[PDB]
DNA sequence: TTTTTTTATGTACTCGTAGTGTCTGC
DNA sequence: GCAGACACTACGAGTACATA
């Protein structure tokens, strides 16, 4: 119930077990290298008993049959490793979480592994009667911008020597896919065990593997920048979402954007961000953003846009998904537009 | 008559050290520097592309593993289980052909023989190809498997679809990523293949190979193969011109800049081209279309995209700019034009031919 | 549900109406886009209440006497009332009362009355299906046959459980091919005097077609390739199957 | 090349076949695990099914003439053949170039084979502890401690029994967990 | 002699001997060529358009590698394997209509019963027809097995698209293409056919049926039997012209002549014929149009007449240097306004008599005077 | 409970002979040519519009292959495979709802059962009936079945447009086109089948009905049944011509010179009079096109009106005198762009109003 | 820090479950 | 006998994918 970061989970491991633990957050690889620690550590102490179970609807509690039973030939106590749901569990389980937790053992410890927890079953009966003595810990990815500064720690930490342009190139190619970032590391690592890794082989050992959410798109295509927006779309291929997303994503902050440039003569852009409260990290990046358009620009942005709206969704054409290449790629430098497509 | 049966140039010629494997200098030599040392991750996946090298290299693995010698990054050269995994039989290592392994009564039951004594030689060790087609459930035992795996086993995977994979699975596992071979590799290794046989090659078929090839290497030993069939014996330029009809590419950026002008012949050529190639028309002309906005958005920009046609950053430029944007306005129009009434024409390549004899007739 | 008119009565054992089913159940068709070709048909007459059923491809008939007069009436019941009407057969001693309706079978069972919707077509013509000349007739023991086929059949091919009869002068040479070629080949004596013949068929339905009836001693009459076979026992001419062949 | 002669009758072939191909079912990873392996050595008949993992062996007399040799056969199909022939039948079994071929009297198959250079075996061993034990002691000792068993466990070794001996003396460990069990004969 | 069965043209004359095959000179060159240098690859794909022979050459090589001989390219046409694979239902031919077997539990049965050794011949061949028609999972599964078969056995793939299949498949296989045949080639394999059929036939519906056939041997053949239907057992230019819905009749070149002339009463008097013969009037539209593009052609290149269009070539070279290219533009574009509104107009005649009449009055040099201001 | 239930002339009057079918003279000739020369064939796709009896024709095919006289051209009628055709008991004329039996797991189960003879007739004919929605899975699966099919089973395909099938089975069959059937013959059958029926018809009526049908038997007819529930017993003229909204009086000429003459007044003026009368507006802009053309054939070549053209030529010659050449095809376009939108119009007074302002924005100066 | 928002129809595959044939030392 | 094994086969659901 504390809700702490695992920087202190660690702390709280490394004295008295405070009973059941619960780290939560939509991880990458942080959460099951978090597992392994709790793991290592357990296997330092008491329990060593790791059992495995899945906590879904539909599934039985066979975790009974270890919570009503001792074992008998070594006991040595034992862990219960807990998958939730990615949508979280319902109250049937969250209250037969609470039974379990009336037949816990003295050697018993549960452990309960899952994603952010809606606020009825963050607030569950188990959750509520485990207030008094268990944990709750989260943790997510770090952003773009906080990046850097994680992958040099961590080079640090293993030691072996970094570069700027090796970090730039990290940065660039797993951009908050730590699983790979810590693959590549490792790679770089074995690869030269000199210890010296400036420019000579990292982009060698370093493949284009990234995860990319769609509310960057538009960062880019707000500057116009050609080659940017090409190589973002190249790197969103193998991963390729639907286009559904993006045009939703585009389509709501141009007509966020087309309301800015009409409300822009009355109350000025800072008290009308007031209003349009998006968090784009400042609001101000929207405010970068503005400085470059014109009315003619928005209106040739528009209309190719809603054109591609019809195109994918009237007679369901298949080079739609290539179609946001063709349109962020065309605004980049096109001031405006003398008419010849007005779609 | 019923003798000499040359097999396929991608079974014969399949490496068997890691010396002979081309390309791919990173995953060798880091799988080289780990095999000295006893640092090896229990599960090691690969995946790559079509035929590059994913199974060769797990073969290799298999080898290095599994020698009286002992975990070696130095090949084998003869020694009795690598010996043994030359050829198709081997105690030790099991190979799970995982499409034809994916539901859990057969994978549950071969995963069941990890806490099995290990055969000859140490480091029982299975190869299970295309992990992608699992099943779930499949995939949970596997995950049951590697979360508490036996210290006397290790077992390889590999795939070519990494993203299909339980993120789970994919964590716990040390990835390798095998890297499409570039052109210069594969023309080179496919010219170490002619000359090691005995077949005579001009360097100009094995660019077009490599070309066509796309980047595998069991694509270029397959059309090496057709190319050898075709050219009785002798891979000359002419078979692999046969070919060159399937490999000539670039077609839509020539008409485009053959259409400000009157070229003569080459407006001909290029239409018996696209006739005999037979690709979508409405395509075509869609790229003609994407080709000639890009260069409007060109005229009103000096540098508008510059990643635009790298190769013909220097031909392409020139109808960018020499062109008067009043022109480029009225071809956008005829093209358009044509598009639009282009399905109701008597034959779609009738209608690309009135397009491009429209556009001919103005200027 | 309201009663219905042309009501005909029936009195007789369970057991009656389980042994008709079981001998022309096997041979009922189960979706088939001749939507009639589903079900069984039961048809009056003075003589018996004769079931015929068909998938087009194997014609099985059973006529079992009742011992009452019956105006002519024809009925055709689907595959799920006919398949819960045998379900509801048991014991073997009361008399079950089936009672045929326009629309509608209903039938007494002990102290319940069960119900089925009727199939809405007209139903072929058995008789015309059935050969109009047995020219060629051979006897041969029931489970000799039986075993016989079934031994064929075990390397008959997978999806299409094909074999050949060639009947020659009282022998019967059953032949069986597979993808992955095995040949199954087997020798009977058998009762037969004629013209050499050969003919492919399947052989599940001969086999299911021996299962049903097991007979002491069946008899199959049969002319050309091309034409089909009507098999029955050799005892009585109470039910009788029709099998149509492989090949053409 | 190799043509074997089986003579061979069913009452004295279908416990063997029986006890060779029960654990035989299911699709096995090399087709030939799939298979039984006959064996015609002397006046010997050698039946081996495998699994990777056990293999059961039958020895069957051959009274009746026979040739010696080494093939294959699809377990299921030959065990389809033996059974359902007449009681009483004589099998007569011919292998003939590529096919088997089996004959009763009236009855003829032709069935395909496998050659038997792929049929694997278990390399032979040390048998360190090797004795005579009376078979319904064994049954006892199997059947007093076997209803533990823990299967589907874990550990990956509490599924299977344990076997002890010291001196004159024997017990089978019966590792589950919350239970244990012992026999002493 | 003549065996008068009467059974499918299509059917009856499929290749058999690796000659009559009707010209694919790329894939037959190289399958020779291969067998007679004993590079027998495992596995390899046809592809082209349909019924071009690939279905056809897969079995002749069947044919030629498990003849009772040494293997020959020619397969003979006496010995027991290559006459019951000429028959059908060949002992070690096994042929897989794929499209009925795409679950991946038919596939696997496939991959375990591949071991068991062949009978006869020497290799058996697994000729799966329709590949693309193969669920996913049975692809994978036969992904090991194309890499790496036994040694006796090999692959027949063919398929319509091979675009659809998984991109590792393409690589564990040869491709072979087969071009779509030229109408030289597919008249003369129909003038052998009719000649070998005894039955009488005139040039100019041999050149429509190889027009309309769509460069695909098939088309043409079921076209010929049914040309043969239609007609009283013979081909006739009459019979074939009528059944195509072809406009040979008073050609077209009248009326677009008409057209450009810009003479009215000579437009009505052709489209009174064509209504009096019951001619499909976007049909005739059609070729008009063709008229137009090929005279626009040869406009910019003489060359562009194809030979079958051989009998009004001094009239079509006319037209071309005649008529300036914006006018031929401005007929094209006028024509085809009114084949895509004839759908919509309240009478296909009328339609057309007023896309006609249209095309005629905007004409530059001679438009319909203006009545009187 | 009439007799079954085909009191409805659409399925009482489908022909049960060759010589019983209306026009498709090219189709049944072919057909007769081959039933009786011998040359026969395995599979037949017969393609066109709807109502012109591709299904007819391809059951009567069906009779025709299989009467007890042999491979005969004419089918029996009276015989007992004929009959049974008839009531649809024959076992072996499997017909497929191809619309309905659309999954590719029924197609593999017709097409295992395939290896099997006749129960009784000679051919096992796999009449397929609305091909055009087979799932693309089942188009394929029915390929190798009917390239080489055994020598017993004969396939019909019957479909709407044959351009939706792959080209694989497209190049497979004999594609027979149907004809549309013109208006002539459609009268002349309609005028038969009345005779037959024995109710009082105009000819004038009937023309009407012809005109309306754009070439359908089962078009026309249904129309005939229900003109027949308006107009009580007989189908008369001014029955049909209230229930078709036919334009029976002048207005039309009487608002093409009022919008070809930028009288926007005027034309709305007869508009709303027009939807007060309640006028139907497809038939309208039909009227307008023919007018328009009837017009610009007498500007390019006098002479050419005839009857009512002919009687109202006193203003169509002088709006071809007043009109130039070039802006009665612009009207002509206007109108008939408008007619195809005219679905695509929430209502339809709105969208003539609509097609009509357009027309008139070609001069909209005052 | 919680934030918008495409379908119908069809085809496969794999995992439970459920119902049923068949038959084995019990 | 025989019920329980034991197999085997069919059906629904959940999921992944395709194509118009
Ligand atoms: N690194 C390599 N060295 C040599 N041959 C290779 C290499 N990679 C691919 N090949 C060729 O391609 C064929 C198939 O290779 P494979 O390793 O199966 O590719 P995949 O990664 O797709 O499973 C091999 O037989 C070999 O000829
Ligand atoms: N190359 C060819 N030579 C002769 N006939 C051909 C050829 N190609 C196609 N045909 C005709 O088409 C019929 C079917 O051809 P088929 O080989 O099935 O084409 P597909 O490649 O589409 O399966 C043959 O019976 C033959 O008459
Ligand atoms: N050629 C024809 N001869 C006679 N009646 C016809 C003809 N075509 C259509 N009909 C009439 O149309 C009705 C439906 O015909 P049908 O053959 O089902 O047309 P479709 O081709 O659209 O299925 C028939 O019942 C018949 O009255
Ligand atoms: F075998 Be590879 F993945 F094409
Ligand atoms: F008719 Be083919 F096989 F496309
Ligand atoms: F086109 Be019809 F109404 F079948
Ligand atoms: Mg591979
Ligand atoms: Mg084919
Ligand atoms: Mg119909
Ligand atoms: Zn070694
Ligand atoms: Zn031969």
């Amino acid at each position: 119930m504390i809700r702490l970061y695992p920087e202190q989970l660690r702390a709280q491991l490394n004295e008295g077990l405070r009973a059941a633990y619960l780290l939560l957050g939509n991880d990458p690889l942080l959460l099951q290298e978090s597992q392994d620690a709790v793991r290592q550590v357990a296997a330092a102490q008491g329990f060593e008993e790791h059992h495995t179970f899945s906590i879904d609807p539909n599934t039985d509690w066979n975790a009974i049959f270890s919570l009503c039973q001792a074992m008998s030939l070594f006991a040595s106590r034992q862990t219960l490793l807990l998958l939730l749901p990615e949508n979280g569990p319902n109250a049937a389980i969250n209250e037969q979480l609470l039974t379990l937790t009336g037949l816990l053992h003295d050697d018993l410890l549960l452990i309960v592994r899952g994603n952010k927890l809606s606020k009825a079953q963050e607030n569950a009966a188990w959750f509520t009667a485990l207030a008094n003595r268990s944990v709750q810990v989260t943790c997510q990815t770090p952003e773009q911008a906080q990046l850097p500064r994680w992958v040099a720690a961590r080079a640090k930490q293993l030691n072996l020597e970094l570069d700027d342009a090796a970090n730039q190139v990290l940065c660039y190619c797993y951009e908050g896919n730590l699983l790979a970032l810590a693959q590549a590391l490792e790679r770089l690592s074995l690869l030269w065990p000199d210890g010296k890794l400036t420019l000579p082989r990292v982009e060698q050992a370093v493949n284009d593997a990234a995860h990319f959410t769609p509310f960057h798109w538009v960062d880019a295509l707000l500057m116009g920048k050609s080659k940017r927006a090409l190589h973002i779309l190249q790197q969103l291929r193998l991963e390729g979402s639907e286009p559904v997303i993006l045009l939703r994503t585009l389509q709501r902050e141009l007509l966020l954007l087309v309301n800015l440039k009409r409300q822009s003569a009355h109350t000025p852009l800072r008290a009308l961000f007031d209003k349009h409260r998006v968090w784009q990290n400042r609001r101000g990046m929207m405010g970068e953003a503005l400085n470059r358009l014109s009315q003619t620009q928005l209106r040739q942005a528009v209309q190719l846009l809603t054109r591609t709206e019809l195109t994918l969704k009237q007679d369901y054409g298949q080079s739609v998904w290539a179609e946001l290449e063709g349109l962020s790629l065309l605004l980049c430098h096109k001031p405006l537009a003398d008419v010849f497509i007005d779609g | 008559g019923p003798h000499m049966s040359y097999q396929v140039l991608a079974r014969k010629w399949r490496p068997q050290t890691f010396a002979d494997v081309v390309g791919q200098e990173h995953v060798l030599t880091a799988l080289a520097n780990g095999l000295s040392l006893g640092r090896i991750h229990h599960a090691y996946l690969f995946s790559g592309t079509r035929g590059v090298g994913k199974t060769s290299i797990a073969r290799l693995l298999a080898k290095g593993l599994n020698c009286e010698t002992g975990i070696t990054a130095t090949p084998c050269g003869v020694c009795d289980n690598c010996r043994e995994i030359e050829q198709g039989r081997f105690v030790d290592l099991i190979e799970i052909d995982a499409a034809s392994r994916t539901k859990v009564e057969d994978t549950r039951d071969l995963l069941d023989n990890v806490q099995y004594a290990p055969a000859r030689g140490r480091f029982k060790v299975y190869l299970i190809d295309e992990v992608h087609m699992l099943s779930r459930h499949s995939f949970n035992a596997l995950l049951k498997t590697l979360e508490e795996p036996p210290e006397h086993v290790k077992f390889l995977l590999a795939t070519t679809d990494p993203q299909k994979l339980p993120v789970t699975i994919l964590s716990r596992c040390l990835q390798f990523h095998l890297k499409a071979l570039d052109v210069e590799q594969i023309r080179h290794q496919l010219e170490h293949i002619l000359n090691e046989e005995h077949i005579a090659h001009e360097p100009r078929a094995l660019q077009l190979l490599a070309r066509a090839a796309e980047g595998s290497l069991r694509d270029a030993l397959s059309l090496t193969d057709q190319a050898i069939a075709s050219g009785d014996g002798q891979v000359s330029t002419q078979a692999v011109s046969a070919m060159l009809g399937t490999l000539d590419d670039d077609q839509a950026l020539s008409l485009v800049e053959a259409m400000v002008e009157a070229n003569g012949e080459r407006v001909m050529a290029l239409i018996n081209e696209a006739a005999a190639r037979g690709i979508e028309w409405e395509a075509l002309l869609v790229e003609m279309l994407g080709l000639l906005h890009r260069i409007a958005m060109v005229q009103l920009s000096p540098a508008a995209l510059g990643n635009d046609m790298a190769a013909i950053e220097l031909r392409m430029r020139e109808l960018a700019r020499t062109i008067p944007p009043t022109d480029i306005q009225l071809y956008y129009q005829t093209l358009l034009i044509g598009r639009k009434e282009l399905p109701y024409a008597p034959d779609r390549r009738m209608g690309v031919e009135m397009t491009l004899l429209r556009a001919l007739a103005f200027h | 549900l309201d009663d219905w008119q042309s009501e005909v009565e029936f009195t007789l054992p369970q057991a009656t109406m389980k042994r008709l089913i079981e001998a022309t159940q096997f041979s009922m068709a189960h979706q088939d886009v001749r939507y009639y070709l589903n079900g069984m048909l039961f048809e009056t007459e003075g003589e018996e209440l004769r079931t015929v059923a068909t998938d087009g491809h194997r014609l099985a008939v059973c006529s079992m006497p009742i011992g009452q007069s019956l105006p002519s009436h024809s009925v055709i019941v689907p595959r799920k009332g006919v398949i819960e009407l045998m379900r509801m057969l048991d014991g073997g001693d009361n008399p079950l009362r089936v009672q045929i309706g326009s629309n509608n079978i209903r039938a007494h069972v002990g102290d319940f009355i069960f119900t089925s919707k009727l199939v809405d077509g007209r139903f072929p013509d058995y008789r015309r299906v059935l050969p109009k000349n047995p020219d060629k007739h051979l006897e041969a023991g029931c489970d000799l046959l039986k075993q016989a086929f079934a031994r064929a059949a075990i390397l008959s091919n997978e999806k299409f459980r094909g074999v050949r009869l060639y009947v020659s002068e009282n022998q019967l040479k059953i032949t069986a091919n597979n993808p992955e070629q095995e040949e199954a080949e087997e020798i009977l004596d058998v009762t037969y005097s004629g013209a050499e013949m050969e003919i492919g068929f399947n052989v599940s339905y001969v086999l299911d077609v021996l299962n049903a009836l097991k007979c002491e001693n069946v008899r199959m009459m049969l002319t050309d390739s091309v034409s089909s076979v009507q098999i029955e026992d050799a005892a009585s001419q109470s039910a009788a199957y029709v099998v149509m062949p492989m090949r053409l | 090349g190799p043509h074997m002669k089986f003579t061979v009758e069913r009452e004295h072939l279908l416990k063997p076949l029986q006890q060779v191909s029960g654990p035989l079912g299911g699709r096995p990873t090399l087709p030939i695990l799939g298979n039984l392996l006959l064996q015609v050595a002397d006046g010997t008949l050698s039946l081996t099914g495998t699994d990777l993992e056990m293999e059961m062996v039958a020895r069957v007399a051959l009274v009746q003439p026979h040739e010696p040799g080494a093939t294959t056969v699809p377990a299921r199909k030959f065990f389809d053949i033996c059974r359902g022939l007449p009681e009483g039948a004589e099998i007569a079994v011919q292998l003939e170039g590529e096919r088997m071929l089996v004959r009763s009297g009236r009855s003829r198959f032709s069935l395909s084979t496998l050659p038997a250079a792929d049929f694997p075996n278990l390399d032979d061993w040390q048998s360190e502890v090797e004795f005579t034990l009376p078979q319904a002691t064994m049954k006892r000792l199997i059947e007093a401690t076997q209803f533990s068993m823990a299967h589907q466990d874990v550990r990956y070794y509490l599924n299977g029994m344990l076997f002890e001996t010291e001196g004159e003396e024997l017990r089978t460990v019966a590792t589950d967990g919350h239970r244990l069990a012992v026999c002493s004969m």
